[PDB]
């Protein structure tokens, strides 16, 4: 059970990080992680 | 594919709107085309956003064969489906007429597997940080001198 | 394929461009003959029909979407 | 089956749409089944994504036989009920009308049933990790001087 | 790109808005052209900042030059498909029109795509405060008499 | 800017409106030009008041000058987009005209960009209480006998 | 575990901060931390 868990990690949209892909691999630079919000059909459906 | 032009793309977006098909008997006026094919090159060069954005085959005119409606397109056969979906929910406000549902729909669909493959690919992981010691049980890099990691430089 | 010109006028007395529009065909019997942007009118409009044949010419009902 | 090949697809679409079949007394014009048998290719080739994606049997035309609505499709019996259901979602745009809710949920059946197999022989589990040893009751690849598994690789 | 000059972006969004193209029968006034140019200047003045905001290549008319409308702009190919959609955006109420939620939501898009990169690259973690020692551990700096860090000056 | 006077920002205040343009065949009347320069002038006070309100560069008319129509303003450049259509906001109950939504929205957006750089400039730390020691590291105001801060005065 | 796990941060929208990027690096010179809220085409959608 130990050895072969999956370890804990968020689960994100493949669109909710279309950018600032390099912020949330554990380089520890930036001060903040970023999201973006639009979308070209649909309005505004990503969150935080 | 069978819709290897840029017209190709154009007519296909134009009879997904019911703008010009046989479908319906009108036909395409070739100032639409223009106009069309020119949307078509602007949005295809947000998304790329030069590399940081969605990558996919595209070929950009450089505008040195002054029609730009005959040119082929790079795209792969698996991206077609999306771009003519996305130029016709794009085309519909140049006319008075707004785009099905199921168009939007498909549309979604195409963007989010147009970009699924390069999230995937994206998706890595940082090395090590600068402080941080080789445990003693490596017993190579340990007698090589060699006791911190590199960084991620 | 003989066409068809049409134009609009703002003032009503001087006509602007000519638009090429085929509405003859020699042997089909089934086609549309429309434009399909006029654009915004100002204060007002009219619209001109001229065609130049030499064949049976036969036009019946204008529509256009106002809006 | 009945509905062997690809126009065979695209009737059945067309009749399940309502706009022709055999008992009507107008039909289609051969460029929109020209333009509809497109229209399956490039939706065929979306949901593929190259090996990547739902996996069916499926061949596509190589354009040097012209008629690619002619030749035959390699669909087992079970996809046909929802290739030409989907087929029929995605046409109606393309005339006036709007698919009707049942032919909507017809091809949610259908996809997820497509996906389902592949779903259940895709779900494998990874091997150990680099760092794990072998305990003492193996008795055999421990004699064998081999402690730790292999890896990931 | 064929859309080099600002008088090419200020007919992209009337044709976008419906109100005269290259395809329709009558047309839009000089004087409102110079209103409309006049409008994107104010607005493109208006999210610069002067430095501080939204930057993108963009370079304001002299002024020297009486034309405003046949020189170059500065945009780069991606930042066209939002500049000329804002445009159309704030023209509306010019007219009696209202644009599209479509031109809304392809703005919206179109300006996230433009500040996104500047967020990336001003996101920025300021220097060690003035008063923190360090370690033992840089056995350089250390022996340089340099035990505090410098401060953010 | 081609926006320097005073009459240039109620005239686009006026297209803005629908009231007095171009792409409307209208014409503006001189009183309607009177009444919205002074209603600008009273807006303009209430935002800076006497400089504990929104700053901005704009030179009010000592009335020495009778036609205050000409003169110049001097506001910059990014300040104009947000004046006129605040002002274009404020005009209508003139009439029995209604702002659209989008000049309101765009109103909103230029007041916030306005204000935001003095509010950044504005926001200071206060200094150390009176009664607070400097501890025995700083060694050379303790040295000098200014043992506790001097407060805010 | 505790060294390539990402540290704890806000998730910030690009707009969100627009302006006011020098007040969250850590600098500890002003006594509020700001947040813009207008938007030009939605009416107030970024939020405390």
């Amino acid at each position: 059970i130990v050895a072969r868990t999956p370890k804990k990690k968020p689960f994100f949209w493949p669109e909710q990080i279309a950018g600032f892909e390099h912020m949330y691999d554990g380089n520890d630079d930036y001060p903040y992680y970023l999201l973006n919000r639009t979308d070209e059909n649909s309005g505004d459906l990503p969150t935080q | 594919m069978q819709i290897k032009t840029k017209g190709d793309l154009v007519r296909a977006a134009l009879r997904k709107l019911g703008v010009a098909s046989d479908a319906t008997l009108t036909d395409v006026e070739p100032q639409s085309m223009q106009d069309a094919v020119d949307d078509l090159e602007a949005m295809m060069a947000e998304w790329y956003q030069d590399g940081k954005g969605i990558i996919t085959g595209y070929v950009f005119s450089d505008d040195e064969n002054p029609p730009a409606e005959g040119d082929d397109h790079g795209l792969r056969s698996s991206a077609v489906s999306a771009v003519f979906h996305n130029l016709a929910c794009r085309i519909a406000p140049d006319y008075a007429l707004e785009a099905t549902a199921k168009i939007i729909a498909t549309a979604k669909y195409g963007k989010e597997l147009l970009y699924k493959q390069t999230a995937i690919s994206r998706a890595k992981r940082a090395p090590y940080p600068s402080r941080m010691p080789t445990g003693s049980g490596n017993s190579f890099a340990n007698l090589n001198e060699w006791h911190y990691f590199p960084g991620e430089q | 394929a003989d066409r068809l010109f049409l134009s609009a006028t703002t003032d009503g007395i001087n006509y602007g461009r000519e638009q090429m529009i085929e509405q003859n065909e020699p042997f089909v019997y089934d086609k549309r003959v429309l434009w399909k942007r006029v654009g915004r009118i100002r204060r007002l409009i009219g619209f001109k029909l001229r065609v130049i044949t030499k064949s049976p010419v036969t036009l019946s009902g204008c529509q256009i979407r106002l809006e």
